[PDB]
């Protein structure tokens, strides 16, 4: 796939055993499918705001 | 680099309540998420619940309601604090994040 899909793919699979919090759950989907942008300064953002391994999501 | 402390468990009635701890090194907690899993005999690694770097939180459907899931005043601690539990709750509890994971601490349930 696209790099800019597979960035998307592994938010996916961060939260595949998760549920979303309600209160990020527009957020959160917007990422998955696209129709919000995943930047590097957002992608570390997120990786901070859950606790992913720094560098998870490229 | 992280390192993680989870502690809090021990023996319980059914019914019961109890609060975990986890603690995490140089006071991450306060500007980064985390996520509890647990270890039960049936099935392993199943998630818990987590908490962002917002205050934001998410539960597992078998916990979502009767664990709730918050930081200490400092910002520095995470609680796990369990009420109504069954017998079905007992297992080794484990704090992650980074990709760092505590050694556990366990909860039994009497009954």
């Amino acid at each position: 796939m696209q790099k800019k899909e597979i960035r998307r793919l592994r938010l996916k699979e961060w939260f595949k055993d998760k549920t979303l919090p309600p209160k990020e759950k527009s957020y959160l989907s917007q990422l998955m499918s696209g129709r919000a942008s995943f930047g590097e300064k957002a992608a570390r953002r997120i990786e901070q705001t859950y606790g992913m391994p720094e560098g998870y999501l490229g | 680099q992280v390192q993680l402390v989870e502690s809090g468990g021990g023996l319980v009635q059914s019914g019961g309540s109890l609060r975990l701890s986890c603690a995490a090194s140089g006071s991450i907690f306060r500007t980064t998420g985390m996520n509890w899993y647990r270890q039960t005999p049936e099935k392993q690694r199943e998630w818990v619940a987590l908490i962002t770097s917002h205050g934001t939180t998410s539960y597992a459907a078998s916990v979502e309601g009767r664990f709730t899931i918050s930081r200490d005043s400092a910002g520095t601690t995470v609680y796990l604090q369990m009420n109504s539990l069954k017998p079905e709750d007992a297992g080794v509890y484990y704090c992650t994040t980074r990709g760092y994971w505590g050694q556990g601490t366990q909860v039994t349930v009497s009954s």
